Order: C-alpha cells, then sequence, then structure tokens
RNA sequence: UGAGUGUUUGUACCACAUGUACAGGAUAGGUAGGAGCCGAUGAGACCGGAACGCUAGUUUCGGAGGAGGCGCUGGUGGGA
C-alpha cells in the first residue's frame, strides 16, 4: 500500500506537528529517498474560492535563487524587440510566419513573451496554445513591451502561479540540490507574493493549510507564522 | 382615480416639481418639460 | 433570495403590494399562481430586468440560469447551433478579444494599461468558461433528449414548439448555471420528453425555481411551494 | 442545576471507498512535481470471493506460484 521508503518518510513527518518553514526544507531533504534530482514544491489553499471572478489570481514571480532547472525562452518579436531578444539571449526568436512552424515544431519551450503588437498576430496561434497554457498573459506579465526583462526573469527562474480551481495554488520552490536555506528563501519569496495577490474582496484567513513536499516526499504543514 | 406625484428632472434628479394626475387616464409616468431651478434651463421631467 | 416590502404596479393594475418572501439556497420552489399573478414578473425582479415600484428584492451573487416562458428568436434565420452557442459567454468574449488585439496594434503606449487589463480579464474569463465546450455541447444534445444534428443545422423559427422547448431548455443548462429559474419549462414537451426533464431536475442539486401549471410534474420535484396571490398581492 | 443510557440530528477532523460523456490503448476528477517508480518487506501472469458499475469494465479480498511490472517514450484528446 506504501513503499518502506514512503513509510520510514512518513514516520519522520509529524502529521500533527507544522514544521517551520527551515525545518519543513530540511525535512523535505530527508523525505524524498528517491536518488533523482527531485523538485521541491508548496502548495497554499487559500480562503479564496476561484469561479468569483475577482477572487481567481494568477501571477508570476521570479526566484532569486531560481527553480533549480533552467528554462528555454520563446518570443515573438518584430524589430527593435526583436534586438532586444536577441541581446538577451533568448532560447528562440519569431514572427508572426514562424508562429505556423512553432505550431509542430520548437515544442516543448517553458514559456512564450509576445510583444503587444504581436499578440494581435500571436492570439491566432494562442486558441492553440490556450489549451496548453503557453500563451502569454498580461496578469503574468509574459507580455511585455521590452522582451529583455522578461527573458532575464525566464532565466533567473520566474515561475507563473496559478490558483486551481479547487483553491490549492502550488508552487516549485527550488531543486532538492538547492540548499535548504535557499529552498526556504525561494518559498519566503513566494509567501510574500501570494500575500500581496490576496483580493480585496477576501475575508478570513488568507490561507487554511500550507504544506511542502518533494516530488518524492509527502506533505508536510508548515506554520504560518513561521 | 387622481393621486399627487413628483415630477423628477431626468438630468440632475431633482424632485423639482409636485403635481397631480388621474392613474386611470395617464397610466403611464407622466413626462413634460419644465425648467429645473438647478441647472437653469429646461429638461426633461417624469413622475417617480 | 429575499424580498422586503415588494411594491410594484403597472399603471392602474398593481402586482405586489407590500409582499414580502425569503427563500433559503438548495430549495426546489414551486412557483403556483393564476395566469397574470406575476409569476414571470418575479423572475424579472429576480434578473434585475425589472425595479420594484418600493421595497428590496435580495439576490444572491451566484450565476443564474434563466428559461423564459417565450423563445426569445433575435432573427428568423437564427440556426438552432447558433441559438444554443449563445448560451455561454465565448462567442461574444472573443470578439470583444479580437477588437483589443487591434487596438493594440494602433496604440503604442496610450491606452496599453487598459487595453492589458480587458485582455487578462478577457483570457481569465474565457479559461474560467472553458473553450472546450465546443465538444460538450455537440454531446449535450445526444444525452439530454435525443435531439438529432439534423436539427443542428436548421433555423430555429422552423422548429415544433415541443422542439423549440427543448432547444430552449437544453441552452439554460449548457450555460453551466448556479441557480436554476424554469418558467414552465415542460410547455410542449411530451410525455417522454417531461420524463427527461423530471428526473435531470430531481437530481440537479442546485436551486432551481419552477413557475408550472403541471401539478403533477412539480410534485415529483418541489419541496417548497410559492403561492403568488392574484387579489392580494402578496407571496 | 449534577451524573448517565439511548434515539434523531448539525458541525469538525480522521479513515475509507467513487470519478466510465466524444475521441481516446480505456472507467481521463483538477492542479503541481514527475523520469523515473514500484515488487523475495512476496512482482508479473493465473484462479475464487466480494464490491462498484455507465455493463464496458474498476476496486478490494483470498488460493497457489515466485520475480517481475508500470511509467517516460509513442498516437488520441481540451485535458495522458
Ligand atoms: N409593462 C406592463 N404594463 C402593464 N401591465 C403589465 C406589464 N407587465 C406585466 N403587466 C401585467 O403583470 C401582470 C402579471 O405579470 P406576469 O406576466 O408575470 O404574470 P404570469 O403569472 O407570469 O402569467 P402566466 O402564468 O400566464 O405566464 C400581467 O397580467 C400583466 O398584464
Ligand atoms: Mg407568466
Ligand atoms: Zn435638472
Amino acid at each position: 500500500k506504501k513503499s518502506k521508503k514512503m513509510q520510514e518518510a512518513l514516520k519522520k513527518v509529524d502529521a500533527t506537528k507544522a514544521y517551520s518553514v527551515e525545518e519543513a526544507v530540511a525535512l523535505a531533504k530527508d523525505t524524498n529517498i528517491a536518488k533523482f534530482d527531485a523538485t521541491v514544491e508548496v502548495a497554499y489553499k487559500l480562503n479564496v474560492d476561484p469561479k468569483k471572478a475577482d477572487q481567481q489570481i494568477r501571477g508570476a514571480v521570479v526566484l532569486p535563487n531560481g527553480t533549480g532547472k533552467t528554462q528555454t525562452v520563446l518570443v515573438f518579436a518584430k524589430g527593435e524587440k526583436a534586438k532586444e531578444a536577441e541581446a538577451a539571449g533568448a532560447d528562440f526568436v519569431g514572427d508572426d510566419d514562424m508562429v505556423a512552424k512553432i505550431q509542430g515544431g520548437w515544442f516543448d519551450f517553458d514559456v512564450v513573451v509576445a510583444t503587444p503588437d504581436m499578440m494581435a498576430t500571436v492570439g491566432k496561434l494562442g486558441r492553440v496554445l490556450g489549451p496548453k497554457g503557453l500563451m502569454p498573459n498580461p496578469k503574468t506579465g509574459t507580455v511585455t513591451m521590452d522582451v529583455t526583462k522578461a527573458v532575464e526573469e525566464v532565466k533567473a527562474g520566474k515561475v507563473t502561479y496559478r490558483v486551481d480551481k479547487a483553491g490549492n495554488i502550488h508552487v516549485p520552490i527550488g531543486k532538492v540540490s538547492f540548499d535548504n536555506e535557499k529552498l526556504v528563501e525561494n518559498f519566503n519569496t513566494i509567501n510574500d507574493v501570494l500575500l500581496k495577490a490576496k483580493p480585496s474582496t477576501a475575508k478570513g484567513q488568507y490561507i487554511k493549510n500550507i504544506s511542502v513536499t518533494t516530488t518524492f516526499g509527502p506533505g508536510i504543514h508548515v506554520d504560518q507564522a513561521s | 382615480m387622481r393621486v399627487n406625484i413628483t415630477l423628477e428632472c431626468t438630468s440632475c434628479k431633482e424632485r423639482n416639481y409636485l403635481t397631480n394626475k388621474n392613474k386611470r387616464n395617464n397610466p403611464d409616468r407622466l413626462e413634460k418639460q419644465k425648467y429645473c431651478p438647478r441647472e437653469r434651463k429646461v429638461t426633461l421631467h417624469r413622475e417617480t | 433570495m429575499r424580498g422586503q416590502k415588494m411594491n410594484l404596479t403597472f399603471g392602474l393594475e398593481e402586482v405586489y403590494e407590500d409582499a414580502e418572501f425569503h427563500l433559503g439556497d438548495f430549495d426546489k420552489v414551486g412557483i403556483v399562481g393564476v395566469n397574470g399573478a406575476g409569476k414571470t414578473t418575479l423572475f424579472r425582479l429576480l434578473l434585475r430586468e425589472l425595479k420594484l415600484d418600493k421595497g428590496k428584492i435580495t439576490i444572491g451573487n451566484s450565476r443564474i440560469g434563466y428559461l423564459p416562458q417565450e423563445i426569445i428568436i433575435m432573427d428568423e434565420k437564427m440556426t438552432v447551433l447558433e441559438f444554443l452557442a449563445e448560451g455561454r459567454p465565448i462567442k461574444k468574449m472573443e470578439t470583444e478579444l479580437n477588437y483589443i488585439y487591434e487596438k493594440l496594434t494602433v496604440v503604442d503606449d496610450d491606452k496599453q494599461d487598459r487595453l492589458l487589463k480587458r485582455m487578462g480579464w478577457l483570457q481569465e474569463q474565457l479559461e474560467y468558461f472553458d473553450c472546450y465546450e465546443a465538444e460538450s455541447i455537440l454531446l449535450d444534445l445526444v444525452d439530454s433528449m435525443q435531439i438529432d444534428f439534423d436539427l443542428f443545422d436548421q433555423p430555429i423559427s422552423e422548429l415544433s414548439g415541443g422542439q423549440k422547448s427543448k432547444i430552449s431548455f437544453a441552452k439554460v443548462l449548457y450555460s453551466k448555471p448556479e441557480i436554476l429559474l424554469l418558467d414552465q419549462p415542460t410547455n410542449h414537451l411530451d410525455s417522454s420528453t417531461k420524463e427527461f426533464v423530471t428526473k435531470y431536475l430531481k437530481s440537479y442539486r442546485g436551486s432551481v425555481l419552477i413557475i408550472s401549471h403541471d401539478i403533477d410534474f412539480l410534485n415529483q420535484i418541489i419541496d417548497k411551494i410559492m403561492y403568488i396571490d392574484k387579489v392580494t398581492h402578496k407571496i
């Protein structure tokens, strides 16, 4: 029913006790027995209910340490913005014509950023991207006047966070390879952006439960005060 | 049935005038072009 | 849903006089009254189409699925598929969103803030009304009332009264509502079709207000009955 | 003005089970991570029981036996 490794990690974890953030990062590094560079992801169960148009939140947050996995960058740009993409060193720079080839080609690029003007040409393709979630969004900022900032943020490891329907928003803070101290710093940045992201119409405690888990490791409640 | 009524200015929502109308003879809200002292010009006043 | 001191008088003939009502959530309310009692008018108040002369009518923020007593055919040439598709705001937002993209090219640094916000809401709203519905609707007809696909390409005005009621009823369900306001949902339906509607409404977990002159149909569904009095102008 | 029993109920954890529309390999709940994962602490395949079941199958229990499968990959789909 449960692997011996998971069972040992479960005994390590305290269901009753919500760890501090530092204890949680250390404990996750302990729990991920499987010998692969598993990521560490945290879930916040917000009080807000997405179905209300105001309540639903969608944003993108940069991490000073990064995700621990590099990210490919796709850019839709024209003229000076293409020049800026080249300066930024984006993996791919494309035009309205190359979007068709991008459909079915150069796939697996982590994220897309399109210039405002391009969005009109991009949107036709974006209908395909919509279900994929690749299409850029102004609120996340992936639509920008300058592509350089988006490229460097993507390189820096910017993570897009979108509240799930159930109301638990999950985000990877970093790789187990990153030191527990770096992982907790990523978590602190995530917590701050969420607090600022709390909508006005929201009421009551913002977060019902915060749980940290490695890819293999089980969920660990983390004290909100910590 | 004749009843007292108030004519409110559409432009400023001011209840400038009092009058009366027969409901049966004038089922719909009465509308008149009357001078609005606040705006100092003729405006459409509708019963409320 | 709550109404206090409700008053409404069209000309000389009055509908509500100091009427009041409180409906709890998750109540399959059966609205009953003689013709002209003001049952349809109540929904118009809930839908904010009408305004009470005096009093307060309180409605929850949840999305409402409204089934009009009369079919709304904006144009004679509208096809059944066009009529049903209009239930969801997918098409309307895309037309607005497409214009937003046009403005983005025209405007460089003036309206971008407003356009970007409008684009963001439309995308988030569009994803909220998941654009996969194009396939779901096609199969909602099959599972709902065995509505043949040949009708799907036919002008709606040419359908039969019973057929129109199925389309209108399906459109309400297609909208994926939170509160159901059904105004005579079985006006033209035959015996077989009525069976499906009854079973679905029995299972429907949410609140559903039903205006019906079919006592047996209501008895199988209704748990609370609201009577609109024609002489006392009360509820 | 305090002890109990039982019954009917409301709330809250905690366990359990359940997710079959079209296509889809077929019983696809959503999100995130995921290349790797699970099994002599008894895997695969086989057999009986029981449950669910939209009748297509799914879940679970046990008999023997003993070491295997699953994933990624691939195509489908809005979604693997
Ligand atoms: N704009 C209006 N002007 C004048 N009278 C009106 C107006 N609207 C409604 N009325 C009157 O309101 C009265 C009741 O309203 P309503 O149409 O909702 O009755 P109803 O119970 O829904 O009818 P039925 O049950 O037969 O479908 C009608 O008799 C109608 O004559
Ligand atoms: Mg009516
Ligand atoms: Zn005036």
